[PDB]
């Protein structure tokens, strides 16, 4: 009687493509991707690459820091 | 080819920190979590941010998570309160009016 769905703006991109957004950075709405791909939402970048293909992800959320005493 | 972002702007940098110095500074004086330590937590935070302003933020997409680790890092080893809690202050006002003054400033959408 419950489920989830996590938004996660999810890309596809050959090995040839071209990188506008750098690994690890924040990003805001309608930050272009690539040149004919422009980011719906906003957020932390995390890229992956294979041996065909580069994966994109795009995530949104609120970024938090560890503490000292923090049991994470 | 690779893309190039705009060069930093030394004027904005000034403008930018200010304005940030004098928010973020009344900000947290209503927290009691830094009792005394107002000014020299202030003072910290005020050069690194004026620091990547200079050197290396340059408009959209530039706004880098490295710097705001810096002082969370920092503060830490100077063993002055809230370390992560300035930290968390500077990145959120960052957010808000830093990507915005840039585009006024340089006349770009």
């Amino acid at each position: 009687d419950r489920f989830f769905f996590i938004p996660e703006e999810v890309h596809i991109l050959p090995e040839s493509s071209a990188i506008m957004v750098e690994n690890y950075s924040i990003i805001g709405v309608d930050t272009r991707i690539t040149l004919n791909i422009r980011s719906q939402v906003g957020g932390l970048i995390r890229v992956e690459r294979k041996k065909k293909r580069i994966e994109l992800k795009i995530f949104s959320g609120d970024i938090h820091f560890p503490d000292k005493t923090d049991k994470i | 080819a690779e893309y190039k972002f705009p060069d930093p702007i030394p004027e904005f940098a000034e403008a930018e920190t200010k304005k940030f110095r004098d928010h973020m500074a009344k900000k947290l004086a209503k927290r009691d979590l830094f009792e005394d330590s107002v000014d020299e937590i202030v003072g910290v935070c005020t050069e690194i941010f004026e620091t990547f302003l200079r050197n290396e933020y340059g408009g959209p997409g530039t706004l880098l998570v490295i710097p705001f680790i810096d002082m969370a890092d920092t503060l830490n080893e100077r063993e002055l309160p809230g370390g992560p809690q300035a930290a968390r202050a500077a990145i959120k006002w960052a957010q808000d009016h830093v990507d915005k003054d840039w585009k006024e400033w340089t006349g770009t959408d």
